[PDB]
């Protein structure tokens, strides 16, 4: 633990969630005092079209 | 509020666009929820991945 | 399906959670096509010291 | 991996519930040949009033 | 119950098909729970999308 | 950009705050999301539901 589910809208680089697994994870260990080893994240890519605030879509912007 | 939304693929974008617009309503109208304070996950899974009663959607 | 997880700040009333529930359900059989009794909400309360909005927890935002 | 989140309404026993995790966990490793020791389960337990089915919840008994 | 499944991709679907089997009677069998009521809702990640200890799957964790 | 943090329950209220200050400030660092768009959802979760190699935390 933990474990860290991050929920993105799509388009982001490999390059960017490497260094997002990289922050959230030095950071909650950091934050919690707990051993960075034990940390998970998993990201799940949505697209523009399947995500909504306000009920307009990312995509109607 | 964020409602994540799992739900079997092949729905076309306007299907999709009109389930948001719609569920949104739906928060709005039950809770009270400030429109602008409701997110809506919509998470797309292949027959395969979806199992009901132990077995799998295809 | 579909099977729906909703977040809400903690703080409804039981009565206000059936009617989301009721109407996340209804509306989700509606548009997409699938029986009534197949869908399935899940509501997750969410104290406002354990959410946060742009690093701010909902306390500290006010509720 | 594999991470598991299982959302259960209320009430199921301490004891229901390790083995819950343990045969979630044997399971998925068998199947996926995945080690045991690094397969995850997480319990979201839900309260009756938390839980729809086909649009009534749990308390209304639906 | 309904149980969210984090995978790695690479498992085929008759592979993917024994879980959700084997996943929804290890649900009724430890739980008692009534078998029409055991969802499960496969979630598969990249290799990109995995961090174990703030590294990524995709580099070799 | 929505995390959900599963971790053990026991965290109090000002480690919460540092934690969800902290995460959202290593969202913005990594991906440069518009910070009021980054929420964060922590799930605390009792050790007995903790299910760590088949054993629980408790």
């Amino acid at each position: 633990m933990p474990v860290i589910v991050a929920i993105l809208i799509a388009g982001r680089t490999d390059e960017q969630k490497r260094a997002l697994i990289a922050a959230l994870s030095e950071t909650s260990a950091s934050v919690l005092d707990a051993p960075l080893q034990a940390t998970r994240v998993m990201i799940k890519d949505i697209p523009n079209t399947d995500f909504g605030i306000g009920g307009q879509t990312a995509r109607a912007l | 509020p964020t409602l994540e939304v799992f739900l079997p693929a092949g729905h076309d974008d306007a299907r999709k666009a009109e389930l948001i617009a719609r569920l949104t309503g739906a928060t709005v109208d039950s809770i009270g929820a400030p429109i602008e304070s409701v997110r809506v996950l919509l998470t797309e899974l292949p027959a395969t991945h979806i199992g009901l009663g132990g077995r799998s959607a295809a």
